[PDB]
RNA sequence: CACGGACCAAGGAGUCUAACGUCUAUGCGAGUGUUUGGGUGUAAAACCCAUACGCGUAAUGAAAGUGAACGUAGGUUGGGGCCUCGCAAGAGGUGCACAAUCGACCGAUCCUGAUGUCUUCGGAUGGAUUUGAGUAAGAGCAUAGCUGUUGGGACCCGAAAG
RNA sequence: GUCGAAUUUGGGUAUAGGGGCGAAAGACUAAUCGAACCAUCUAGUAGCUGGUUCCUGCCGAAGUUUCCCUCAGGAUAGCAGAAGCUCGUAUCAGUUUUAUGAGGUAAAGCGAAUGAUUAGAGGUUCCGGGGUCGAAAUGACCUUGACCUAUUCUCAAACUUUAAAUAUGUAAGAAGUCCUUGUUACUUAAUUGAACGUGGACAUUUGAAUGAAGAGCUUUUAGUGGGCCAUUUUUGGUAAGCAGAACUGGCGAUGCGGGAUGAACCGAACGUAGAGUUAAGGUGCCGGAAUACACGCUCAUCAGACACCACAAAAGGUGUUAG
RNA sequence: GCCCUGAAAAUGGAUGGCGCUCAAGCGUGUUACCUAUACUCUACCGUCAGGGUUGAUAUGAUGCCCUGACGAGUAGGCAGG
RNA sequence: GUGAUUUCUGCCCAGUGCUCUGAAUGUCAAAGUGAAGAAAUUCAACCAAGCGCGGGUAAACGGCGGGAGUAACUAUGACU
RNA sequence: GAAGACAUUGUCAGGUGGGGAGUUUGGCUGGGGCGGCACAUCUGUUAAACGAUAACGCAGAUGUCCUAAGGGGGGCUCAUGGAGAACAGAAAUCUCCAGUAGAACAAAAGGGUAAAAGCCCCCUUGAUUUUGAUUUUCAGUGUGAAUACAAACCAUGAAAGUGUGGCCUAUCGAUCCUUUAGUCCCUCGGAAUUUGAGGCUAGAGGUGCCAGAAAAGUUACCACAGGGAUAACUGGCUUGUGGCAGUCAAGCGUUCAUAGCGACAUUGCUUUUUGAUUCUUCGAUGUCGGCUCUUCCUAUCAUACCGAAGCAGAAUUCGGUAA
RNA sequence: GGUUGCGGCCAUAUCUACCAGAAAGCACCGUUUCCCGUCCGAUCAACUGUAGUUAAGCUGGUAAGAGCCUGACCGAGUAGUGUAGUGGGUGACCAUACGCGAAACUCAGGUGCUGCAAUCU
């Protein structure tokens, strides 16, 4: 028997996320061996039970689709009995914790109205995205996203050091002291230039002066998605605050 | 990438025909703009019965879109059009490279 | 039902069957390739010896 | 994956050498090339610009072009059940003479020498070439000279 | 130790047409093709014929358009045959077909822009590593045949379905 | 089994095909039901299976390249035929020699560079890399560790100075060499060079060997695009009548003599006949042919007998023979 | 070196069979002999190539005649019947 | 839907569905209206139901797990 | 009586709509699925010393990054080791000597490079225009990348010269459709003007199945053309593994290598295991076990006759002939 | 024959250790106004051939030196290898016939050669 556990993105943080959690719970232990690939690793399990019992604890820390198929191998004409041999093909959603999705225009309608241009927040059984711009929350389900699936718009590797001026609070807060007009300018550009961004950001509470943040920077990407050039550009924000550095 | 708001290149403007001040901007496509060939025939051959008549694209893999810059001289006003390699990250203008910082 | 991929067997006999040779190599070979400022100066030269042998030798 | 690069499989061939790194000497540049001249063909390792492919390496063609840098070669290479006539543009690094022509244009000179001297004498030109002949008979000297016995050798170990 | 065949007579499978390509035969030849139709008749035959039409005699460009001799219709290198001397061997002249090659002219693209001129029309002359399914003392049209192609039920027999 | 009821049954009448009817089985609807029957559209389509009708004569293949929703199929180059055309010593050739190139495998080397393997203990901002939770950062928790901190051997498809054998490229002249001076818008300080030429000189040994059932060009089309085996070099594999490549010969497409028998091995390739000599193998008898000659070895209460080939090992023997 | 032990498979059987023991076994040398659609010579058919022959006496000049070489073949092509 | 009677039928309304005397302008077709234009047209406002937000609903479809501990010779765990 | 310009009916428009219709549900593959990309490409190796050369063979990379990390010129020398200098140590800065590249050159690996192709300064846009020839994969078509020129215009340097992107080898895309730039030229065909539309020329918007379709399942109710080109059963080859037998004899048998147990190493046999393979059969060889019945094998549990013992008897244990 | 300028071939020319060099040429060396460049006239710039030196550079020699380069009845006709056999061997692999044929090592010898222009007891 044999789990294979697959995510497509080059940098992985729920799978790696997946094997802290492994030994956490004390999850492998009825492993044989443990082969590894390109996309992700494989679990050689020795009896047929063993794998069922991993699927059960896949499918309430990460979002998965599985499917089965088997080989013969003997065929034994004594009595009835089976030798076979299966293979559980599992796969990661493929959006990590952190990028920016473009959702598309009929699923985004149906969670809430939210807005096209989201965040990725607290990846979970299912996977929950957030508006930066106005707080608004919104689940997606794994049944949901393999009938219609879509890739992230940008990775953890395009992030751009952000250095901030001032915040400024607006004094609504769901969870995390919402919309906080952040005054921020570019880390590359505050030595020789006089420039300055202005921008919303859920990044409300743990921000001070001078700290140093992170950013999707859009004003200079030329993306290449038919959901992005689906929109409407001049409602479309220039800086998106990811995360805090130190 | 980077490049100068300012480039000096080769003009043909019947009388220019040398190197000349040039300014670029980035290449924007422009509206679909409608009573066009295409756009009236497609028009006509959906209306009725029978659905969907043309092919729709969707197997979409690449990530980038190849850069064009608009070359437009500061004397004639010729236009010419120049591009660039694939590329994530395009800005022009700013952020000059200083190799020794702290 | 998998298949023999590739092989070079009977591959050299099948050349020989014709008989490998030169492509035969004319006189006077084209001047497609020549450097262009050759070519335009040697039309000059053609063009002034006919006119020498013409009118001078008859 | 397969790989079928530009330069693939050409890990010792365009090596430089041993004790041979660096720049070139002076007397590659210096020599002329004429339109019909036999060269020889060896890819320098060091000048990238105008390289040739990994085939044409130990080939022999003729020169038909001549230009700033470089040099036009015409080889002959076979494919299927046919020659084709294909063309090269070497930087003069990688070219050089082939020494095999240059005897050939000194027996000539020497061939036309033979003859104008045998018709001063008159008869007997004698002027092609002949590939070696079973020789003559003669006498060998046993004087000073006993011919030695061999025997065959037993067999030791000294292992 | 794969499938069809118990035995006998008879039937039983690359055909026809439209439009064609190479090749061969015949007529005629800068022309060619009588036969939709008319005239006639010993009556679906044979014979005789006008005017148009078709392909050909000029290509090129998307088009508006423009339209093939500096010359013995060019120069070179071979080239069957022929002509002259010579006993022959060879020597020289002339070389069609054809193969390789440098030019020439016509059209497109790019440049030069003359005498002129409703002042913006006109495009003379000369070019250019470009380009054409071109010109350079025409070779095509019509019929018939083998082979080959495509559409036709298309070598013959055969579905589960609609 | 049931047998006085949700019972059995006659005649009448109603519901008809993507419809009816169903105390539900996808059951029944005239021996037809996970969609009836009849006729037409129809000779439906098939890259798939079977068949494809007279004789002799000459020539005679392919399972390979590139591309395709392509892998049981086509185009395309290859091999093959036919029609021939210009010419007839043309210079070509699956070859050698003289001369001169190129290469990095066999073998060599490790006291010439480069060099693995099996294991793996510590040192808490000399880092964090991959996480995770945080009203923040003097901020926490988990983990691979960052670090090998001390020496210790190994040789080599992916290590190298030198470097074979076989195989491989070019040259051996007339389209050449030499004097001489013509051409130009290129080139040179320059009638210097370059390139193509006039006129003159060098011919039968004209520039090594051997061969040349003529040399050269062109049009057009059939079949094929499932291969397989053997010696040698090899990769995956415990090994295979296994899988996948290299040069060459075969079988497929092919009989005949020999290996009793055999698609490939050994001889040898074919019109019909007579005579002679042989190959591979054989000569006690079946069986054509010496129970021939000569020198030795072996006796087995499972002897041994001829390549590919239908087998046999380590370890023992005062069995015999030579050392 | 030969032989022997090592050495065990299921229908009855295989140096090919009988059989063989100073072999009709193994090693080796010398001769003789047997025979293939192969090789040499000849006859004949056929194809291909190079030739001769309209004074005439032909009635087949797509005829008659001289010399030489070669002949396997599925798929396929052509040709004569 | 379930399948005599006796005896019971626990917890979850969020996911998917269904539904309402609920909130109002996020979405938003044709016809209409306005502006620009020589005119075909372009542009902008307005905008029904539905969707979106909010409430109800398990004898509707269904679901009912993880991490500690906290003892009485020898232990599951009431609790968190 | 009720209802009343609302309902109803007609046309268009948006929502709902498996209730019903039509079609689709990739390829390679040691069966098919799952995986994987071996499907478009690059370096080393396999590869057997030119080139070419396969496998789901191995060690790996690419769908990027750069106004400098492009172009030109000048100046200079690195990794590391040794010896010295307040705080200063294993590591700061400074100095000298030695230093063939042991460093660095955006990245995979392999080449390449020392008054440079590395490091630090100075100036610049040749990373430009016009189109042809040529190399690589190759059908001598495309596409990508690359080389050498010509005609223009410039950059740099005192100058010779060098530069058509990255030191070289990978870093990417047809038809139709839309769109911008060019000449601001051609056409809208009864003749004009102006909007609009269509053309030539050169780019971009993309087909990763990368020479380029627009596409979810299930069948245990099943159907047809076929396949031994291919699975599940017997047979054949192979023997890792299993059974089994030799040799070598560690530990044991209270003190004794072999009476007798015997692991581990090593050489073999068998087809009574399990695997590997795909050769025969898919126009069917009826595919488990039991009951019934014959015969064969010996690797002997009993029986017959013997040998050895740590065999006194009794009871055993080990070995031979023998089915 | 010695120098210098410019090279050609690129260790027989380099590396390490000591010694010798008349003549002239090189080279060290003296100064900072100017052109010019640096933290520093050290490097490069300019200025004088003047104050002075062969101490270094440079050239030549010596070393049973390290390296490097030629050879040889050195190793060795050995390793490998092309063809052939109904050759041996259960095999692994090995002999023969016609052929090509190395490398390390060992010893012996060598330690730059030359083109152009100028100038020197």
């Amino acid at each position: 028997a044999t789990v294979q556990i697959r995510q497509k993105v080059p940098h992985k943080r729920t799978f790696l996320f997946l094997e802290q959690l492994i030994l956490k719970h004390n999850a492998h232990v009825d492993t044989i061996s443990i082969s590894e690939a390109k996309d992700g690793l494989d679990f050689f399990y020795a009896q047929k039970n063993h794998a069922v019992k991993m699927i059960d604890f896949l499918n309430a820390v990460v979002p998965i689709k599985h499917k089965k198929s088997e080989e013969l191998i003997s065929q034994d004409t004594h009595t009835g009995a089976s030798t076979y041999k299966f293979s559980y093909s599992v796969e990661i959603v493929p959006i990590c914790k952190d990028d920016l999705v473009v959702l598309p225009k009929k699923l985004a309608k149906s969670m809430g109205n939210i807005s096209q241009f989201v965040l990725c927040s607290k990846i979970s059984n299912t996977v929950q995205f957030m508006d930066p711009t106005t707080l608004q929350t919104a689940d997606l389900s794994p049944s949901v996203y393999w009938r219609a699936p879509f890739n992230a718009l940008a990775d953890v590797t395009q992030l751009v050091e952000f250095i901030v001026l001032d915040v400024d609070s607006t004094g609504i807060s769901r969870g995390n002291r919402v919309l906080a007009d952040i005054t921020v300018a570019r880390t590359s550009d505050l030595g020789v230039n006089d420039q300055v961004y202005y921008v919303r950001s859920h990044l409300g509470g743990i921000c001070h002066a001078g700290d140093s943040v992170m950013g999707y920077f859009i004003a200079n990407s030329n993306y290449n998605s038919d959901l992005f050039d689906g929109l409407n550009i001049d409602y479309v924000p220039d800086v998106v605050l990811v995360k805090k550095l130190y | 990438v980077n490049v100068p708001k300012t480039r000096k290149t080769y003009c043909k403007g019947k009388t220019c025909r040398k190197h000349t001040q040039h300014k670029v901007t980035q290449y924007k496509a422009g509206k679909a703009s409608l009573f066009a060939q295409g756009k009236r025939r497609y028009d006509r051959k959906q209306s009725g019965f029978g659905g969907q008549t043309k092919p729709v694209f969707h197997k979409k893999a690449k990530t980038t879109k190849k850069v064009v810059l608009r070359l437009e001289c500061v004397k004639c006003k010729t236009r010419a059009q120049l591009t660039l390699k694939r590329c994530k990250h395009f800005e022009l203008g700013g952020e000059k490279k200083q190799k020794g910082q702290a | 039902a998998k298949s023999k991929n590739h092989t070079a067997h009977n591959q050299t006999r099948k050349a020989h069957r014709n008989g490998i040779k030169k492509p035969k190599t004319y006189k006077y070979p084209s001047l497609k390739g020549v450097d262009p400022k050759f070519r335009r100066n040697h039309k000059h030269a053609l063009h002034g010896t006919a006119k020498a042998l013409a009118a001078a030798k008859k | 994956g397969k790989s079928h690069g530009y330069r693939s499989r050409t890990r010792y061939m365009f090596q430089r050498d041993f004790r041979k790194h660096g720049a070139v000497h002076l007397s590659t540049y210096l020599k002329v090339y004429k339109v019909g001249d036999i060269v020889d063909i060896k890819a320098n390792g060091s000048i990238q610009k105008g390289m040739p492919h990994k085939f044409y390496q130990g080939k022999t063609g003729v020169v038909y072009n001549v230009t700033k840098s470089s040099v036009g070669v015409i080889i002959n290479k076979m494919v299927g059940n046919r020659y084709l006539e294909k063309r090269l543009n070497l930087r003069v690094e990688h070219i050089k003479h082939s020494k095999c022509r240059q005897e050939f244009l000194e027996r000539v000179k020497a061939n036309a020498a033979k003859r104008a001297e045998a018709k001063a004498q008159g008869v007997a030109v004698q002027l092609k070439r002949q590939p070696a002949q079973p020789r003559e008979s003669r006498i060998v000297s046993t004087e000073g000279n006993v011919p030695q016995t061999l025997a065959p050798v037993p067999y030791e170990t000294f292992i």
